[PDB]
């Protein structure tokens, strides 16, 4: 047998709901974007497997991060780093 | 973005209809172009234990010209007859061994086989290897998403 | 504004794309 | 091109397709007449309720 003491400010609860609401929505929407991003790349790859056959040079250079020469060696391409040359030479 | 991306796809289906159609439809299918559209047909699944790889890519009947892709023998079922053919792009089986090119000095080739690769040296089998054996560069653009903490 | 020059690659260095 | 046996072809014409058989006209058809596979990655973004 006890008496319950009640706080005089409901505001916190409102805040919670607010913080819930927004959060839920974004935690939905951004999540969908993530999935939407994912499939994109998984889908995009199908284009790349063709592009590497056109010119492995540019494709390998873009994907690896360095200017490299590539040559298609069956189902995979071999790469080799390319040496710089000054523009005055 | 997608409206833009389509412009590449209408070209990609010209380059390799099989892969494009397989990725687009949702099933591993074979396709061929019939003008401004491709016809498709579902491909029969095949277990990996029923496929064996023939050794030499050379041709004994026509010197100087020889196979560009590994030759295999596959059976539809474990008790099915052994049927000749050749490996294809991304683990697809070709009935006709028509992938002939003039033999080239310095023939070192990697081919997709099962879950890994098979490596041939001078139109002759060299060795199998797993996927992890070959370094990987990512075609994916990373995007890290973290949710709001409750 | 700088150029790059390099010979054909060799079988020593091989690289593959990532799977989905 | 050299004429090929089993020549069945679709061609983009107007707002639809035109179908030819054996290098001869067969018939016109609408866009809806051919099944569609989508190359678009769907992203359903919905707005916050006020």
């Amino acid at each position: 047998v006890e008496r319950i003491k009640t706080t005089s400010s409901i505001e916190f609860a409102r805040l919670q709901f607010t913080y819930n609401h927004i959060q839920r929505h974004v935690n939905d929407m951004l999540g969908r974007i993530a999935v939407a991003w994912c499939e994109l790349q998984n889908h995009e790859l199908t284009l790349w497997n063709e592009a590497r056959k056109l010119n492995p040079n540019a494709i390998a250079s873009a994907t690896v991060g360095r200017r490299a020469s590539a040559r298609m060696l069956g189902d995979v391409m071999a790469v080799s780093t390319c040496v710089p040359v000054a523009p005055d030479n | 973005l997608q409206n833009h991306e389509l412009t590449l796809w209408n070209e990609a289906r010209k380059l390799n209809p099989n892969a494009i159609a397989s990725a687009t439809v949702g099933r591993r299918a074979s396709a061929r172009m019939l003008g401004d559209v491709m016809a498709v047909s579902t491909c029969v699944p095949v277990a990996p234990d029923n496929v064996i790889v023939q050794n030499s890519m050379r041709v004994s009947s026509r010197p100087g010209t020889c196979y560009s892709r590994p030759l295999v023998s596959f059976r539809y079922e474990d008790q099915g007859p052994l049927i000749e053919g050749q490996l294809g792009e991304n683990n697809e089986l070709r009935l006709t061994r028509d992938a002939l090119e003039p033999c080239t000095v310095g023939h070192r080739r990697y081919f997709i086989f099962g879950g890994g690769y098979v490596y041939f040296e001078e139109y002759a089998y060299s060795h199998q290897l797993s996927r992890a054996d070959v370094t990987t560069v990512s075609t994916f653009i990373d995007l890290n998403i973290t949710m709001l903490e409750d | 504004a700088q150029f790059y020059v390099c010979p054909p690659p060799t079988g020593a260095t091989v690289v593959q794309f990532e799977q989905p």
